[PDB]
């Protein structure tokens, strides 16, 4: 797709889980249910504004769910909870 | 003939080791388990992949699996306790 230097898919959302976090645990699996209802809102937002870039939910459990789906970009050290955009919304200066 | 004379000592020392092994089982039964990364302390969270830093350097990470492993010499039962206690009597690896 254009304005997206990668290959994307609008049919669903991708979920990133950091390496140090084991997917399949009770905390992570319980997070994958109530975050599955975010995909419909993700699609609805893009329909109103087609010129919409990544929209992502950063969980306190660690996983980040973003739309549209796209494969993740050595080893991976990304943690959504340490990103500058997550930190400013988690507290005040 | 020499074995027959020393045959009485080998009965007392085998009884003493057996009693110590039974005591050792009561103390360290199943308590020698540990995870591959020294940050998880039970089998529930000792799963999946973790990031290992080679020689303690923060600039050289590497991905490794974490496994809830058991000690090679342990006190899970009397047979394992006696084998673990025999190696102690030889003074090999007993500090470990
Ligand atoms: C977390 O996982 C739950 C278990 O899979 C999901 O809950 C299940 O969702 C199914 C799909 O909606 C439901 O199936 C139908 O639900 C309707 C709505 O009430 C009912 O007609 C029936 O329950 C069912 N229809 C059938 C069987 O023909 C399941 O009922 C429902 N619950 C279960 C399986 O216990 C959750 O959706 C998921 N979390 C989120 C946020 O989606």
């Amino acid at each position: 797709d254009a304005n997206f230097g990668r290959q994307i898919s609008y049919q669903h959302a991708a979920v990133h889980i950091p390496t140090d976090i084991y997917e399949g645990s009770t905390i992570v699996l319980n997070e994958l249910n109530w975050t599955s209802a975010l995909d419909e809102v993700f699609k609805k937002n893009r329909e109103e504004d087609p010129s919409l870039l990544w929209q992502v939910f950063g969980s306190a459990t660690g996983l980040a769910r973003y739309y549209p789906a796209s494969p993740w970009v050595k080893i991976d050290l990304y943690d959504v909870r340490r990103r500058p955009w997550y930190i400013q919304g988690a507290a005040s200066p | 003939v020499a074995i027959r004379t020393i045959g009485n000592i080998m009965i007392v020392t085998t009884l003493l080791q057996f009693m110590f092994a039974c005591i050792g089982v009561q103390l360290f039964k199943g308590k020698f388990y540990r995870c591959t990364d020294e940050a998880k302390s039970n089998p529930e969270e000792c799963r999946g992949l973790f990031i290992l830093y080679k020689d303690g350097d923060v600039d050289s990470p590497v991905v490794r699996e974490r496994i809830w492993q058991n000690s090679d010499f342990n006190f899970d039962n009397v047979l394992s306790a006696m084998m673990a206690l025999f190696t102690v009597s030889t003074f090999e690896g007993w500090p470990a």
